[PDB]
C-alpha cells in the first residue's frame, strides 16, 4: 500500500515486478548471475515515498560488488544497469535524442563549444547520427561506465 | 513372521541391509556399512532443542509483512509441518521390520527421532508468530495444494507397510485370503522398498530444499530470524537424512548388498525417473501457488522454479538417474551459507662492481 | 489398513490413546494427556552421550576383580545389553501403528531413541573393559542362561505385532486365510496390547532395577565407577520409561480413555498378576546364575532376591495388582542414593526480695 516516487515526480503503488523486469533484462544472456542475489544484496530499505532513482542506484551498487572470479559476468550486468540509469539522468528516457537536437540544446546551454553548429550543417549532423551505434553502450564493463559518468 | 529378538545367532556383518534376519543384539563396535554408524554419530552430535532458540522477535517481523507474504511464509510452514509429520513416524514404521543389520536399524530410529524434534520446532515457531496456532494446524490436513502431495507421498510408505505385513504374516507364495487370491512376492517387496526410498530421497532432498529457499529468503532480509535459526538446524539434519537414503539407494542399485536387487533397481529406473520428475513438477506448481498474489525481494515463481530444476538435477545425479532439466547455475547462491557450515640496508660494492653499464 | 498420514481431519483431543485414527498432523501446542508431553520434555533434557563419561579406570578395576566377580559384572552387563536391545526397536515396532494421539506417538519414539543410547553405552563400556568385545556380544545370543529370558519378553511384543498386522490387513471379523479360519477380534487385540504394556512395565521397573543393584554394588566399593556413572544415567531414563507405561496402563484400566478397555483390563487382571509374579521368579532365577560361582561384599543370591520381592510389590501396587510377596523393608537402602538426583550478669534484688524460702 506504500508509494514510490517516479522520476517525473508522480507516485504509484510499489511493484517489485518492475525490479524483477529490470534485472532480468540486465542479466539476459549472462552466465552465472543471480537476480535474487542482486535484490537481496541491495538490502534496499523501503519507505513510503522512496525515490525510484535512489532505488536503481542501490541495485547497481549491489550488482557491482558481486563481481568475482566465480561470477565475472556481473561486470556486464552492473554495466547494463548503469547505462540504463545514465540514459534517464541525461534524457529522462532510454532512447537518446537526435545528434542535432542534442548539440543544439547543449550549445544553447553553454555546455558544448559554439563551433559545433558553425562547422557542421544539420544535413551533416544527421549523416553522422547514422554512424552512431547506441547498442555499443552494451559492450562496456561496469568499471568503464563508472569512469564515464564520474 | 517378525520377531523383536531373533533366536538364531547370525553373523551380522554378512546380513544384507534389508529382508535378512531381524536384528537381535544391538552392537556398535563393528559395522557392515559404516556410513550409517557415522550418520548416527553426526546426528547425535547435532542434537538441538527448539526452545533453545529465541523466536520472540519473529512475531514483530511477521505482523509487519505484507498480506501476501504472510501467506507465502505460513504456507511453507504448513507444508513443512506436514512433511516432517510424515517423516516423524514413517521411517520407523516402514523400515524397522525390514532392517537386518544393527547400524542401519539404529540409524533409522535416530533419523526418525530427529524428525520429531523438527515437528516440535514447527509447533514452537507457529506458537510464536501467529495468535491462534489452531488456525495453522487445522488447515494442514484439508489444504488442497498440500493434501495432493500429502497422499502421494504417504502412499509409497503405506504400500510398503502393507506388503511387509503380508510378507510377515503369510510368507512368500500364492495365497488365498477370503476367496480372493493374494500373491506375496519378495521381489515385489524389494521393488516397493526401492521405490519408497526413492520417493523419500526426493522428499528430503528436493521438496524440503525448495522449502528451505523460502524460509532463508526471508532471513536474507533479516526477517523471521528466529525461524531461520531453527530451519538452519533442520537443514543440517536434512543433509544427514538424504545422505542416508542416498547410500541405501546406491548400495541397493550397485548390488553390493543383494545381487537380485541390482537387477530390480534397473527395472525401476524409469518409474523412479518419473517419480522425481513428478515431484519437481509438483513443487513448481506449489511455487506457482505461493506467488499468486505477489512476490518478494529475492524470490518469485521464476527464481524458485529455477532452483527446483537446479536442485533436482543434483539429487537425481547422486542416485544414478538421468537429468530431466537443462544444466543451470545456482539461481540462489546465497542459500549455501545456510546449508553448509623494513630494508636490509647492507650493500656490497664488490658484487655491484661486477657490472658493466 | 495403516496409513502414515490419515486423510480425515479429526479432533485429536477426542481420540483414544490407541486403536483410534492413525495420527496425521504432529502438533504439540495441545495434549489430551499432558503426561506424555512432560515425559518428552524431560527425556529431551536428560540427553546424554556415553563417550562423555570417563570409563578408563574401569578396565583396570575389572581385570583386578576375582574371577567370580568378573562373572557377576559381565553377566549383568550381557543381560542389560539384551533387554535394551529389545527395548530399542520394540516400542517403535509394536506401538507406533496403534497410537492415535500425537503426544503419545512422539513419546514412544523418544522413549525408543533414548534406548538406543543405552545400547550404545553398553558397547562403550564393553569395548573399554574387555580385550575382544566379540567374545562378550556373541555370548549374548548363544548363552543358554541368557537367551531363555529373552523369548519371554519378546513374545508379548511379537504377538501384539502379529495381531496388529491382521487387524490392518483384514479388519475385524472372521476370515479364512489359506483354508484355515482366522478371527480378528479388536477386543482380543486390545487385550494383547494391555498384556504387552504390562510385560514392559515389569521389564523396565523390576527387571532392570534388579540389574541396577549389581552395577551400583560395585560402586559402593568404589569399583567400576565409570560403569556406575553410565548406569546411573540409564536409571534416570528408566524412571521416565516406567512412568510412561504406568500412566498408559492406569489410563486404560480406569476406562477414562476407552470404556471398553476397563472391561478388558479386568479379564487380564489374573494374567497380569501371573505375568509380574513370573518376572520376579525369572529374575530370582537369574540371580542364582550370577552367584553360581560366589558372591561379593554387600550382594548375594539372598540379598538380591529380597530386593526382587521388595521392588515387585511396589511396581505391582502402582498398577493396581495384588502384592505377591510378604511386606519387607528395603534390603539395599544404599541404592536410593543412586536412583534419584555467655551469661547476662544483671541481677534484680527487688525480684529476689519478692521470694519466700
Ligand atoms: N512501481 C515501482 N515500485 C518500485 N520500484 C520501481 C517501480 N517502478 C520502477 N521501479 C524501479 C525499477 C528500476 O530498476 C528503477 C528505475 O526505474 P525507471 O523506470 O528508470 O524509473 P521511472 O519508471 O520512475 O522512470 P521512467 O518514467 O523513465 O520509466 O526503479
Ligand atoms: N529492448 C529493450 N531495451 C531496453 N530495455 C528493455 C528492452 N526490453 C525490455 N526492457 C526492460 C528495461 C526496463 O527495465 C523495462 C521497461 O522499462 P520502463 O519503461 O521503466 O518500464 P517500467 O516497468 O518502469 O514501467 P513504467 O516505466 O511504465 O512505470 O523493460
Ligand atoms: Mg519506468
Amino acid at each position: 500500500n506504500l508509494l514510490v516516487t517516479k522520476r517525473d515526480g508522480s507516485t504509484e503503488r510499489i511493484n517489485l515486478d518492475k525490479i524483477h523486469r529490470v534485472l532480468d533484462w540486465a542479466a539476459e544472456g549472462l552466465h552465472n548471475v543471480s537476480i535474487s542475489q542482486v535484490e537481496l544484496r541491495s538490502h534496499i530499505q523501503f519507505y513510503d515515498g522512496i525515490k525510484t532513482s535512489d532505488i536503481h542506484e542501490t541495485i547497481i551498487k549491489a550488482a557491482a560488488d558481486l563481481i568475482s572470479r566465480d561470477a565475472p559476468d556481473y561486470q556486464y550486468l552492473a554495466a547494463r544497469l548503469a547505462i540504463f540509469h545514465l540514459r534517464k539522468k541525461a534524457y529522462g528516457q532510454f532512447e537518446p535524442p537526435a545528434l542535432y537536437d542534442h548539440v543544439v540544446k547543449m550549445v544553447e546551454m553553454g555546455k558544448y563549444d559554439n563551433h559545433l553548429l558553425e562547422d557542421y550543417t544539420e544535413e551533416e549532423f544527421k549523416q553522422m547520427d547514422t554512424f552512431i551505434d547506441h547498442d555499443r553502450d552494451m559492450t562496456f564493463s561496469y568499471a568503464a561506465v563508472k569512469q564515464l559518468e564520474g | 513372521a517378525y520377531t523383536t529378538f531373533s533366536q538364531t545367532k547370525n553373523d551380522q556383518l554378512k546380513e544384507p541391509m534389508f529382508f535378512g534376519q531381524p536384528v537381535n543384539v544391538a552392537r556398535y563396535d563393528q559395522q557392515k556399512y559404516d556410513i550409517f554408524e557415522k550418520l548416527i554419530e553426526k546426528q547425535l552430535s547435532f542434537f538441538w532443542r527448539p526452545e533453545e532458540v529465541d523466536v520472540s522477535r519473529d512475531r514483530i517481523d511477521y505482523q509487519a509483512l505484507p498480506e501476501h507474504e504472510k501467506h507465502i511464509f505460513i504456507s511453507n510452514l504448513k507444508y513443512q509441518t506436514l512433511l516432517d509429520s510424515i517423516q516423524g513416524r514413517s521411517p520407523n514404521v516402514a523400515l524397522l521390520p525390514l532392517i537386518s543389520i544393527p547400524e542401519l536399524e539404529t540409524w533409522v530410529e535416530t533419523w526418525a527421532f530427529s524428525e520429531t524434534i523438527h515437528s516440535r520446532s514447527y509447533t514452537h515457531i507457529i506458537r510464536n508468530i501467529v495468535n491462534d496456532p489452531s488456525v495453522v494446524f487445522d488447515d494442514i490436513v484439508t489444504n488442497e495444494q498440500i493434501q495432493k502431495r500429502a497422499e502421494g507421498i504417504s502412499s509409497y510408505y503405506d504400500e510398503l507397510i502393507e506388503m511387509t505385513s503380508y510378507w510377515h504374516l503369510l510368507g512368500e507364495g500364492t495365497h488365498t485370503v477370503n476367496g480372493k487370491t493374494v500373491t506375496v512376492s519378495l521381489r515385489e517387496l524389494k521393488k516397493k522398498l526401492y521405490l519408497c526410498l526413492m520417493s523419500v530421497n526426493a522428499l528430503e532432498a528436493i521438496r524440503f530444499y525448495v522449502s528451505f529457499a523460502c524460509s532463508f529468503a526471508f532471513a536474507e532480509r533479516e526477517l523471521m530470524e528466529g525461524n531461520a535459526k531453527i530451519i538452519r538446524l533442520i537443514a543440517r539434519d536434512e543433509a544427514l537424512h538424504l545422505t542416508g537414503t542416498q547410500h541405501m539407494l546406491n548400495l541397493l542399485r550397485s548390488g553390493a548388498d543383494d545381487p537380485e536387487m541390482a537387477e530390480i533397481a534397473e527395472e525401476c529406473k524409469q518409474e523412479c525417473y518419473d517419480l522425481f520428475v513428478q515431484a519437481a513438477q509438483q513443487e513448481k506448481d506449489w511455487a506457482d501457488y505461493l506467488f499468486r498474489d505477489g512476490s518478494m525481494i529475492g524470490l518469485n515463481k521464476d527464481i524458485l522454479c529455477q532452483y527446483v530444476e537446479y536442485i533436482t538435477n543434483i539429487r537425481m545425479q547422486a542416485v544414478g538417474l538421468d537429468l530431466p532439466f537443462q544444466t543451470r547455475s545456482n539461481p540462489i547462491p546465497w542459500i549455501n551459507t545456510w546449508l553448509v557450515s623494513q630494508i636490509d640496508s647492507e650493500v656490497d660494492t664488490d658484487d655491484l662492481s661486477n657490472f658493466q653499464l
